[PDB]
DNA sequence: ACGTCCCTCTCGA
RNA sequence: AUCGAGAGGG
């Protein structure tokens, strides 16, 4: 429920893990599909 | 379900449960598993349908590939994983034991076979029980470095009228390959008669398994003798070849190659110093785990599992690659808010130099993160890619 | 819901005679009786008790599935002396053996006392 | 969701001895991994019975009704 | 004795402060 | 002999893709200079993305 | 003096220990086994239920019943429901029982094993009982009610074998080893760097003596003397679980015996 | 693309698969409560009449 | 954190610890900052305060004091749900990925209310289990209070090949 | 780059040669240089193959 | 699951008679295939469990928050002084024989988590039914009952 | 346990999700596709907030 | 049927190999001094650091006396050499060189071997 | 210009 | 029922 509280739809590379997402996006928390890393879970 | 063998039929066999349930050698084709996948299931309102279904769309019929003309299916997993724990000359079978796997095969002659030992303590051995399963009338002569006729490693593999005569099996001789067991019984004896073999050789292997057992735990990749004394040197002297090239490169010395920048030259050689350096680091453990490991074991059948799983697992992990090239500065001329800037070290371009079993800093952690996703990426967004080339 | 009853795990069905007995074949002088509603508890031990006999050749079974209670065993002798006569002893030796542990435990038992 | 009745592994009575937990934790005050060691629970899989129970009767109770 | 520095389970108490003040949702109130 | 050749083509192709978040990047995955050197072929067009004459 | 001779280590309220010299693997395996889930013991089977405001579902503490052990001391003077004549049930097959609790305490309040009651007939059986292990006696804690929270149920309890569902289970956890020094070679070992001084001398090894390394190995080594320890949680006393578990055993075998000589 | 070169059909079936050590190659073990919903026209023939008429 | 010659310290440890018996006590203090993305540009951060200053894991060194500021506890880039995986930092980066968007389908305890809340469809568990593996991040994620699996006694091995 | 060609004595050999790759494409006149190959210089462009050399 | 990414359905199901065992008695609640970690290497599954059987015996919370120095042999340390085996194994005795494995086994409590997913949720069957209407052909999806 | 965040519209306990955005009034330059007849551009996203 | 074959050997080299339940070993013999012999020979049962025969006796099934040696077996011919002949015991391997029992012995499945001392 | 196959839920005119 | 939007499952 929680990570449904902070999710951010990103609307529509800007889908990869990026350097300046240190500390506020998770790391490896995204979905394995058809917006993976698009959806960033804060 | 973009090919033949993924649309195979079968015969009922109608069963409790409200699940599906399937020959674990004939998962490869549908490239199925265990673990959340549905299937369909069709059948037809006729006669000739069912003759259509029977003659040309059979499991033993599509038992090899036209696509890549070898044999499409193949033993597997815990079967796989000790046919070669079996089919080893250390590997013995008592009196009682030996009966019980006799019976299990469906096909069973009923004569219980001139054991390998006789007297001094009755004994067989798993390559001479193995053989009832493999049909009297069978020859097959396969050799690799070091083989000879008295094969000392047990390697390669000779049995003639289906019978071992020596060698282990493994991938190589049961799986899936050309010159393979399951492509010389399908062609000379019949479709449907290598079907059986794959029970068979199910049902008699599985048995002795359950009975030697077989597991796997993290003793399964600690290696922290001497071994991972030495493996903590090749990554230190590996940071000095590229150490050299540091201060070198910025002394203008770096001989601009042939074509490249001296930038790009600058890369290319330390990523052939740090690419060697995570390889030839774990395959200084591939020899520290005696062959009583399982992993090993589980890689020495080709069950499951690669080199590079052993050494990411022990060794170091390595040099980790978004877009192809090392990590980026998305910063000013940096990699990461904790990091010099105008900065091209390793230890914070992506060589992460622990393993798992160490446990990454957050920096080496998050530099794992950032790749994967673009391999994540590859799977989900890109996986539609080819399935548009094949319409 | 696919769920079969568990009290069919013993509880033998409509007219499904306990053991039942038929010919090895191709064996000479030979049977397999399969056993329904039981498991390894019995199978295992009427088999290896068996691996006794004198004048008995082969001696073991199996389970053709997990899912059901049946389990064959197959059984072969000398020329003449009866197969099912085999089994028979095989028993004999069992329970007899049993006999002596009932009593041997309460013996034992029967002694210090907590 | 209450102290289920024995241990999921080899189903050994322990519905029981779990008000007798709490006071051995808190009325003597000692040690968690002394408390059940001291219940008679020596197999770990009945020790994990215990140490890993929520009660969230308690919450339940609170309500209105 | 407030001259000694901060070591790792030091931080960890000031974190379990941050959400006492702010919570798990705090962009979403706030 | 048609709609086979097409599967034992693509086929491949699709799990030359579906399957590079196994390790964790590093080559020939999906993304360099293949799946897409096919994409390429099939359609022809002129703008090949690196040319190279071999020349001996 | 017989045959598979025994002598006991320790004996106990809920354990008993014991080494089954001269007896086969393949047996005190599946006497073992048998012990298990195949020993007759009672414990709620039905139960229907009239009010029940409590937090936890009617079906919830349903499953919860049929888990509290119940007395079977004397029990096979209890026949199968399933096999005995009456519509459905009987006392001459069936145990009742009966919980009423409601939430006078202001308080928190409980119910127990101890708060069960038995509302048919005994027949002067011993049967039926909660046992209570507990320290305060206070038997096993079913569920929680505040002031106003009412439970009436009632528990038709009959008798089942573990095979059917682990309530009806009499054992517990059955305690089996044997030959500590791996001196029949059963088990290949587990080392980095030495086996031994790694893997640890089961507590064990002091009846059975060390190797005398120089000798070799002897490939006559049979399987014999087993160091077992069983444990009952109460429903049967630990005697009668490993005695019926020796009788049950002969009665499986028995039946054999019984259908050979119809054909 | 939707309903010509691909329609629907009857006859169909689904479930979770799991698999079987103690199987045949070219059989499925299919759940009863399929065999029960899954039907198949079957004609009445003197080789079969004295079955069909014991399944009815 | 701030780094000067780090400015909270044990003094300021315990300044607060009384509190169960502020934030706003750290950042008023001047003791820490809120460094959006762009001014994280403009600094330099060591991972750990202790770490960087002067056969575990071979750990990262230190270098140029330069030290603008020190990071809190590393573990706090981890998301709202992964923050429950047990030791990440030994495990492929792909399958955290999984682990993270799989405990959102599971079942357990998913308010308190759930008996006299009624919604459309809805899992409960019959004996929820507070993790034997937790993570100090739990604690402020509210979990050992409604886990969501039970501690299973797990052996692996081959055995039915099933 | 190695290149197999038969030694005399009539087995075949690892003599290798030196070959010129290049990153443009135009034979049309990349042909006619001399002290070349243009009995075998290659071009992955198999669109000015098509042009150059013919359909076949 | 476990908590690594770690899934797989029930294959089948077996009792504490029928099942391994190590000595003092305890049985596996479940079994999972060794055949599913090298391909992926979630060595924290491995650690998990290997802690968490510290965590067990000793009745203390097990730490798995990350970037910590507890080293592997930081806790098998401890577990080898608890009785158990250094690294995890137990010397298992073959639920059917009675005889023992010679391959020991890696053995503990490893957290897992039911998720939402049910066969008999999923299974469906159907052969003649219900109709669409403009296209005449069979209707989408277990809810409606269709092909 | 229950932490807030959320509307009751007509029942159903709806959330609403960040929706990122490229920040406004900002100023950046970007070279442009190879084939433009431009080389790079300046870009401020003008919209006062 | 009979003894097909008499000559005496001993110790020339014993190796295990990341085995340890086999070891097989290399001899030449001593009373004909000519030939050498390597055998995959069990050392649970029977170790080294002393004769041997081969026989055939004292298709059709098996039972539970030739047992005047100690230790033996049974494999089967597969290919022979010559200047060397090769026997399997269902994995368990074995050559020896000479150019006189060409009369003895003889291609076949058959052979018990055996050893003492 | 079309932009991988299928499947299970849940909800607003 | 129909179209529209949304999260997950391989
Ligand atoms: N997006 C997709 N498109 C097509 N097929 C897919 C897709 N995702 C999964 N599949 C199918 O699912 C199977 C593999 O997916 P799955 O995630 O189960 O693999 P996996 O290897 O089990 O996962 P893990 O990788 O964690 O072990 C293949 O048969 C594949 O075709
Ligand atoms: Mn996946
Ligand atoms: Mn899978
Ligand atoms: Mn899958
Ligand atoms: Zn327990
Ligand atoms: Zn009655």
């Amino acid at each position: 429920t929680l990570s449904h509280l902070r999710r951010t739809n990103t609307p529509i590379k800007p889908r990869q893990l990026h350097n300046t997402h240190w500390g506020l996006v998770c790391p490896a928390e995204t979905p394995e599909g058809q917006a993976c890393g698009l959806v960033k879970n804060l | 379900s973009l090919h033949k063998m993924s649309m195979m039929a079968h015969r009922v066999k109608v069963i409790p449960y409200s699940t599906f349930r399937l020959n674990l050698s004939v998962t490869s084709p549908y490239n199925a598993d265990f673990d959340g996948d549905e299937m369909n299931l069709h059948v037809p309102q006729s006669e000739e349908t069912r003759a259509e279904l029977s003659q040309l769309c059979a499991v033993p019929l599509q038992i090899v590939s036209p696509q890549s003309n070898k044999p499409c299916m193949g033993i597997v997993q815990d079967t796989l994983c000790g046919i070669r724990k079996l089919t080893l000359r250390d590997t013995f079978i008592e009196l009682d034991q030996v009966l019980n796997m006799l019976y299990w095969v469906p096909d069973w002659d009923g004569v219980i076979p001139t054991p390998a030992i006789i007297k001094p303590k009755p004994l067989w051995s798993g390559k001479q029980i193995l053989s009832v399963a493999i049909p009297n009338g069978i020859h097959l002569q396969r050799f690799d470095e070091g083989t000879t006729l008295l094969s000392p490693k047990d390697n390669g593999m000779l049995i003639i009228d289906g019978q071992i005569i020596f060698g282990v099996v493994e991938k190589k001789t049961v799986g899936s390959s050309n010159g393979g067991l399951i492509h010389v019984v399908t062609r000379e004896k019949g479709p449907q008669v290598c079907a059986k073999l794959f029970g068979n050789i199910q049902k008699v292997v599985n048995f002795w398994l359950l009975h030697n057992g077989f597991s796997t735990g993290i003793g399964d990749t600690i290696a922290d003798g001497p071994t991972m004394r030495e493996i903590t040197e090749t990554i230190a002297e590996a940071k000095k070849k590229v150490l050299d090239v540091t201060k070198e490169a910025q002394a203008n010395l770096l001989t601009a190659k042939h074509g490249m920048t001296l930038r790009e030259s600058f890369e290319d050689n330390v990523v052939r110093f740090l690419n060697e350096a995570r390889d030839k680091a774990g395959r200084l453990a591939e020899v520290n785990l005696k062959d009583l490991n399982n992993v090993k074991q589980m890689v020495m059948a080709g069950s499951k599992g690669s080199f590079i799983n052993i050494a990411q697992m022990s060794a170091c992990v390595g040099q980790q690659s978004v877009e192809g090239k090392r990590i980026a500065f998305g910063f000013v001329d940096r990699t990461l808010p904790h990091f010099s800037k105008d900065d091209y070290s390793p230890e914070s371009k992506g060589f992460v130099e622990n393993s798992y079993l160490r446990g990454l800093t957050p920096q080496e952690f998050f530099f794992h993160a950032m790749g994967g996703r673009e391999g994540l990426i590859d799977t989900a967004v890109k996986t539609a890619e080819p399935g548009y080339i094949q319409r | 819901m696919n769920a079969p009853d568990r009290f069919e795990l013993f509880l033998l069905g409509e007219g499904e005679s306990k053991l039942k007995i038929d010919p090895d074949t191709k064996a000479p002088n030979a049977v397999v009786i399969t056993f329904e509603k039981e498991d390894h508890t019995l199978g295992n031990l009427i088999r290896a008790e068996l691996l006794n006999d004198r004048k008995v050749l082969f001696a073991a079974y199996k389970v053709e599935h997990p899912f059901f209670a049946r389990f064959k065993l197959r059984i072969q002798t000398t020329e003449g002396y009866d197969p099912k006569d085999a089994l028979k002893n095989a028993c004999n030796s069992i329970i007899n053996k049993l006999g002596a542990l009932k009593t041997n435990f309460e013996t034992e038992w029967n002694l210090q006392t907590l | 969701m209450i102290v289920p009745v024995r241990c999921f592994s080899c189903g050994k009575v322990v519905g029981d001895k779990w008000e007798s937990y709490l006071n051995l934790l808190q009325e003597d005050e000692l040690d968690e991994g002394t408390a059940l060691s001291r219940l008679g629970l020596k197999r770990y899989c009945c020790r994990r019975m215990i140490l890993t129970h929520v009660d969230l009767i308690e919450k339940f109770l609170r309500y209105n009704p | 004795d407030e001259s000694a520095p901060i070591t790792a389970e030091d931080s960890w108490a000031v974190i379990s402060a941050f959400f006492r003040e702010k919570g798990l949702v705090s962009q979403q109130l706030d | 002999v048609g709609v086979l050749a097409a599967q034992s083509i693509g086929e491949p192709a699709t799990q030359m893709t579906l399957n590079t978040f196994h390790f964790a990047g590093v080559a020939s995955k999906k993304v360099t200079s293949g799946v897409p050197r096919l994409k390429e072929i099939l359609n022809v067009a002129k703008n090949m993305k690196t040319p190279s004459l071999t020349v001996y | 003096e017989e045959g598979p001779q025994v002598k006991i280590r320790e004996a106990s309220k809920d354990n008993v220990d014991f080494i089954l010299s001269n007896v086969d693997l393949a047996m005190a395996n599946s006497l073992r086994r048998v012990m298990i889930a195949e020993i007759p013991t009672l414990a709620i089977d039905s139960v229907e239920v009239e009010t029940n405001t409590t937090v936890l579902a009617d079906e919830f503490i349903a499953h919860r019943l049929g888990l509290i052990p119940l007395q079977s001391m004397d029990i096979e003077q209890l026949e199968y429901s399933r096999d005995c004549f009456c519509e459905d049930h009987c006392d001459k097959c069936s145990v009742v029982l009966t919980l009423q609790a409601f939430g006078e305490s202001e308080s928190t309040t409980n119910v127990y094993s101890k708060d069960l009651v038995i509302v048919s007939n005994l027949m002067g059986r011993n049967i039926g009982h909660p046992i209570i292990q507990d320290k305060e006696g206070n038997g096993v804690l079913i569920c929680k009610l505040r002031k106003g929270q009412e439970l009436k149920l009632t528990c038709v309890a009959k008798k089942g074998i573990a095979k059917e569902h682990a309530k009806w289970g009499p054992a517990a956890a059955i305690e089996f080893e044997y030959d500590p020094w791996n001196k029949l070679k059963h088990t290949d070992y587990w080392y980095e760097q030495d086996s031994a001084k790694e893997w640890p001398q089961s507590k064990n090894c002091e009846y059975e003596d060390p190797p005398n390394e120089g000798d070799p190995f002897d490939y006559k080594a049979q399987a014999d003397t087993f160091y077992m320890n069983v444990e009952s949680v109460g429903s049967i006393p630990v005697d009668q679980v490993v005695v019926r578990g020796i009788d049950t055993l002969q009665k499986k075998v028995a039946s054999i015996l019984l259908a050979l000589t119809q054909m | 693309r939707g309903n010509l070169m691909g329609k629907r059909v009857d006859f169909s079936a689904r479930t979770v698969i799991s698999g079987d050590p103690n199987l045949e190659l070219d059989q499925v073990g299919v759940p009863k409560s399929i065999a029960k919903t899954l039907t198949y026209p079957e004609v009445v023939t003197p080789y079969n009449i004295d079955r069909l008429t014991q399944l009815v | 954190f701030i780094v000067e010659d780090l400015k909270v310290r044990k003094g300021h440890i315990a300044k607060l610890m009384a509190t169960e018996y502020t934030w706003s006590s750290l950042l008023n203090e001047g003791l820490v900052e809120y460094i959006d993305a762009e001014e994280e540009e403009s600094i330099l951060i060591a991972m750990q305060p202790e770490d960087l200053e002067p056969a575990k894991r071979i750990r990262v060194s230190h270098h140029a004091t330069t030290f603008t500021h020190c990071e809190i506890h590393p573990s706090m880039i981890l998301g709202v749900a992964a923050s429950i995986i047990p030791f990440p930092d030994h495990n492929q980066s792909p399958r955290n990925t999984y682990q993270s968007a799989m405990g959102k389908q599971a079942m357990g305890v998913f308010l308190t209310n759930y008996n006299v809340r009624m919604d459309t469809m809805a899992n409960i568990l019959y004996y929820p289990q507070k993790p034997l593996g937790t993570t100090r991040a739990m604690e402020y994620l509210k979990f050992r209070e409604l886990p969501a699996g039970q501690n299973a006694i797990v052996a692996i091995a081959c055995y039915s090949g099933y | 780059y190695d290149r197999k060609v038969p030694s005399p004595t009539g087995e075949y050999v690892k003599e290798p040669e030196w070959v010129l790759e290049t990153d443009g494409v135009n034979l049309s006149e990349v042909m006619t240089v001399p002290g070349i190959d243009p009995t075998r210089i290659y071009t992955n462009s198999f669109i000015d193959i098509m042009e150059v050399l013919g359909i076949e | 699951a476990s908590r690594h990414g770690q899934k797989g359905t029930i294959g089948i199901t077996y009792r504490r008679e029928d099942m391994p065992f190590t000595a003092e008695g305890i049985v596996p609640d479940l079994i999972i295939n060794p055949h599913a970690i090298p391909s992926r290497m979630t060595v924290a599954h491995l650690i998990e469990c290997l802690l968490s059987k510290v965590a067990a015996l000793s009745g203390n919370e097990g730490d798995a928050s990350p970037f910590t120095d507890i080293t592997v042999e930081g806790i098998s340390k401890l577990l080898r002084e608890h009785g158990y085996q250094s690294r995890g194994f137990e010397v298992m005795y073959n639920g059917h024989t009675g005889k023992k494995l010679m391959a020991q086994i890696f053995f503990g409590p490893t957290y897992y988590q039911r998720l939402r997913h049910m066969v008999d949720d999923k299974i469906h069957a159907r052969a003649r039914g219900p109709m669409q209407v403009l296209t005449r052909q069979p209707v989408e999806g277990r809810s409606r009952d269709g092909g | 346990f229950d932490m807030g965040g959320y509307f009751i519209i007509n029942g159903s306990e709806k959330v609403l999700i960040a929706q990122e955005r490229s920040a406004g009034n900002i100023v950046q330059v970007f070279k442009k596709a190879a084939p433009s007849p431009i080389s790079h551009v300046a870009e401020i996203r003008s919209a006062l907030e | 049927s009979n003894t097909l074959f008499d000559d005496i050997f001993q110790v020339s080299e014993v190796d295990p190999g990341r085995y340890n339940k086999v070891c097989r070993i290399e001899a030449a013999s001593t009373t004909q001094d000519q030939c050498k012999l390597t055998l995959d020979i069990n050392v649970e049962l029977f170790p080294v650091a002393l004769t041997v025969t081969i026989a055939s006796s004292l298709t059709r099934s098996w039972r539970p006396l030739a047992d005047d040696y100690d230790y033996v077996m049974y494999g089967t011919a597969y290919k022979f050499e010559e200047v060397a002949v090769y026997y399997s015991f269902g994995g368990l391997l074995m050559r020896l060189e000479g150019n006189y029992r060409n009369l003895n012995n003889l291609k076949q499945e058959n052979a018990y071997l055996l050893i003492r001392r």
